This record gives C-alpha cells, sequence and structure tokens, in this order.
C-alpha cells in the first residue's frame, strides 16, 4: 500500500517526502530543529525521540536516551525507545526493525514517518 | 496469606467519569461511605512483575499522620480487578491547578496563597522524613489539592509507578534543571523538590501557569541545555523575592530544606 506510492509513483513519492519534510519541520523548529534531508536526518534516532515528545505533548528527560549517540549501538538503542514511545502513543509496533532506521534505509524511514503523520496531521 | 489484599473493586460505586488521558481514566465515586475519586491506571504490557510492584509500592502511599498529606485509601489489586486501580478521597476544590488557574468564582487572595505555601512545605518536610523517601513523587500544582476548608495537601496518588514509563515528562515546568537531565539516583532528590517549590511560590506570586506559551518538550529542552528559568516578578516584597530566589538556587545544595522554610512562612502568616 505504502509501497506503492513509494515505487510505481516516483513522482507522488517525491510529494510524499515533501509532505513529510513541511509536517517534521512544523514542530522541530520549535526546537531551532531543521530537516533537510529525510534520507539520514533520522537515522541517530534523536529527532525521532524529539519529534514523539512534541507530537504527545511530553519532555523526554535526557538520562532516558542519547542526544549525542556515539555509536552505532546507541542509535539502535535510541530508535527502539522512539518506537516505543509511538506505540506508548497508540501506534501498533513499527514495521522496521530499529537497525532499518539507523542503517539510512529510505523506505523504512518514510513508513515511520508517514505513519506519524497520518496520525497526528492536525496536531498544533 | 498476602498482608494486604487491598480494596474490592466490586465495592466501587463509579459515579461520574471526571477524565480520560494517557496515564488512564479518573471517575468520582463512593466506597464505604466515602466520596472517592478513582484512578484507573492504563499499563501497555501489564505483567505479574509489574502487578507484584503495584502491590509493594501501593502500601506506602497510605499515609494517615499529617494534615497537609493527601493518603492513597487503597489500591485494587490486578488480578482480580481488571486494571490497577488507586482510591483516594474526593477533594471539593480540585487541584491548586485548579484553584489558581481555573477558578470562575473567586480569585483566592494572597493571605490564602501564604497559607497554601506554608501548608505544602509542612507536607513536604514531612514526605522528606521518610526513609526511604517516596519514590518518583513529583511536586506540582496539579498535585497538590485542596480540600473542603481550602487546607492544601500533597496528593500521594500522583506517584509516579515503576511500570509508568519515566521517559515521559508531562510537567517539566516544576522540574529542577537536574533533573531534566540525570537519572534520579545521581540527583538530590530533596534538593529537585525544593525547586518545584520555588516554581510554586512563582505560580502563587504570578497567578499565571510557569511557561504557558511553551509546550512540554520545548519546557524542558531550553530549560536544561539553554538556561530558560521563571522571570522574577516585578514589585513583590523583597522579603518574597528572596525567599524565590534562595529555594531557586541553581545550585541544589545550596537550595535550603522544606523545614528551614516552614518558620520562614510561619512569619508570613495573617496568624
Ligand atoms: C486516585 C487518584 C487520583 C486523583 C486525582 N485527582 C483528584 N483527587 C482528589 N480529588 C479530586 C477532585 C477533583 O474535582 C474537584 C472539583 O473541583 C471543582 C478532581 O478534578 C478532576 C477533573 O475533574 C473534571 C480531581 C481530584 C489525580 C490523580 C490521581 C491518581
Amino acid at each position: 500500500a505504502f509501497d506503492t506510492l513509494f515505487d510505481h509513483a516516483p513522482d507522488k513519492l517525491n510529494v510524499v517526502k515533501k509532505t513529510l519534510i513541511t509536517f517534521v519541520n512544523k514542530h522541530l523548529n520549535k526546537l531551532n530543529l531543521e530537516v533537510t534531508e529525510l534520507e539520514t536526518q533520522f537515522a541517530d534516532g534523536v529527532y525521532l525521540v524529539l519529534l514523539m515528545g512534541l507530537l504527545e505533548g511530553y519532555f523526554v528527560p535526557l538520562h532516558s536516551f542519547f542526544l549525542t549517540p556515539d555509536s552505532f549501538e546507541q542509535k539502535v538503542l535510541n530508535v527502539s525507545f522512539a518506537f516505543e514511545l509511538m506505540q506508548d502513543g497508540g501506534l501498533e509496533k513499527p514495521k522496521p526493525r530499529p537497525e532499518d532506521i539507523v542503517n539510512c534505509d529510505l523506505k523504512s524511514t518514510l513508513r515511520v514517518l508517514y505513519n506519524l503523520f497520518t496520525k497526528y496531521r492536525n496536531v498544533e | 496469606m498476602n498482608k494486604h489484599s487491598g480494596i474490592d473493586f466490586k465495592q466501587l460505586n463509579f459515579l461520574t467519569k471526571l477524565n480520560e488521558n494517557h496515564s488512564g481514566e479518573l471517575w468520582k465515586g463512593r466506597w464505604q461511605g466515602n466520596d472517592i475519586v478513582v484512578k484507573v491506571l492504563k499499563v501497555r504490557d501489564w505483567s505479574t512483575r509489574k502487578s507484584r510492584d503495584f502491590n509493594e509500592e501501593c502500601p506506602r502511599l497510605r499515609i494517615f499522620s499529617h494534615p497537609n498529606v493527601l493518603p492513597v485509601l487503597g489500591a485494587c489489586q490486578s488480578p482480580p480487578a481488571p486494571h490497577p486501580t488507586l482510591i483516594t478521597h474526593w477533594m471539593p476544590y480540585g487541584s491548586l491547578y485548579n484553584v489558581l488557574h481555573e477558578g470562575t468564582n473567586f480569585v483566592v487572595d494572597q493571605s490564602q496563597a501564604v497559607k497554601f505555601a506554608l501548608d505544602m512545605a509542612r507536607g513536604m518536610a514531612f514526605l522528606h522524613t521518610l526513609e526511604p523517601l517516596i519514590p518518583r513523587h513529583a511536586l506540582n500544582s496539579r498535585s497538590v489539592m485542596i480540600d473542603e476548608d481550602m487546607t492544601a495537601r500533597i496528593s500521594m496518588a500522583d506517584v509516579k509507578f515503576s511500570f509508568q514509563s519515566p521517559g515521559r515528562m508531562y510537567a517539566p515546568a516544576w522540574v529542577a534543571p537536574e533533573a531534566l537531565q540525570k537519572k534520579p539516583e545521581d540527583t538530590n532528590r530533596r534538593s529537585a523538590d525544593m525547586w518545584s517549590f520555588a516554581v510554586l511560590l512563582w505560580e502563587l506570586v504570578t497567578r499565571e501557569v510557569p511557561f504557558a506559551d511553551l509546550s512540554n518538550m520545548e519546557i524542558g529542552m531550553k530549560v536544561a541545555l539553554e538556561g530558560l528559568r521563571p522571570t522574577i516578578p516585578p514589585g513583590i516584597s523583597p522579603h518574597v523575592s528572596k525567599l524565590m530566589k534562595i529555594c531557586m538556587n541553581e545550585d541544589p545544595a545550596k537550595r535550603p530544606k522544606f523545614d528551614m522554610i516552614v518558620p520562614i512562612l510561619e512569619k508570613m502568616q495573617d496568624k
């Protein structure tokens, strides 16, 4: 379903990528953070954690994740934790492994972001 | 046999639902001739371990020995209850937050505000004598209740349990900067509570919600990493300004203990 939007409408895939960049910036800009590149800027898990707190209205204590991850393992832990926050918020367990996000799997990244977008479009 | 079976869920008369959110549901009800509030906890991946932990953690909350502490009356163990559930007495005026920020009938005067401050400081001083401290107890204006005679009481039902996500803070404006960043075991928890009291003093002085224009994630990030602080209000008495500044000391070790600010607040009373 998402993979048709990914593969066999490459100009729609670019529309999805443009819509997702608009959405994540509406929230992350409040922290003076800007996203220009979906293929790498969510791979270390930090922006996903910050985005979930912006979308669901909480702060994430800095001892709960790695704000500046120093290893592949810490990025995996960040993404895993962000996945837990998503499930805390009502989303079903995300499809990709946390390693898939850290490895900049473009498809795994937009699927996670688009499910965030589907749920939180109207959050101000 | 278990030492406590807890409160029988079947004996609860649920009357009217008050709220529902991330953590569960709040109901007004009745139990054994008491007007009560029932908190039904929503917990993902409930387990026997978490149930055992809930049942070990609840008895500590049944504190009947101090006028400025509101006890948990008891808890429903799950199983056999459908959900882990806490019961407390219904407090007619609601939370301090409600009385200060959502009071449509009257505005509490500053004599009453000083009494609220003294009440909270006395309850916190008592709680800080407990060994060990009640864990995961955050002080803010939503976790203080106002009883029928306008007595402020620290609510023991508003603790977070071990199985509740430590990674989601919903009232960061009252949390000490060090507690936004470090694990509780790496902080002096009593000193962190005094910061929260300083923010309560600010709230009582301004009658504003701290950082109301910012989201929770904005608040925590800016207080922790950018030095965002409440602005000391203009044109207040030097004595109040001095008290607020010492309770909000950047150095946790320099903040006073609650038992040292109790006599200070006593002298600011009308009586
Ligand atoms: C167990 C438990 C438990 C109880 C609370 N909250 C309260 N505790 C005691 N009394 C209350 C009275 C309230 O209403 C007073 C009327 O005010 C005009 C009230 O308002 C709620 C919103 O109502 C729309 C909340 C109360 C919070 C957290 C927990 C875990």
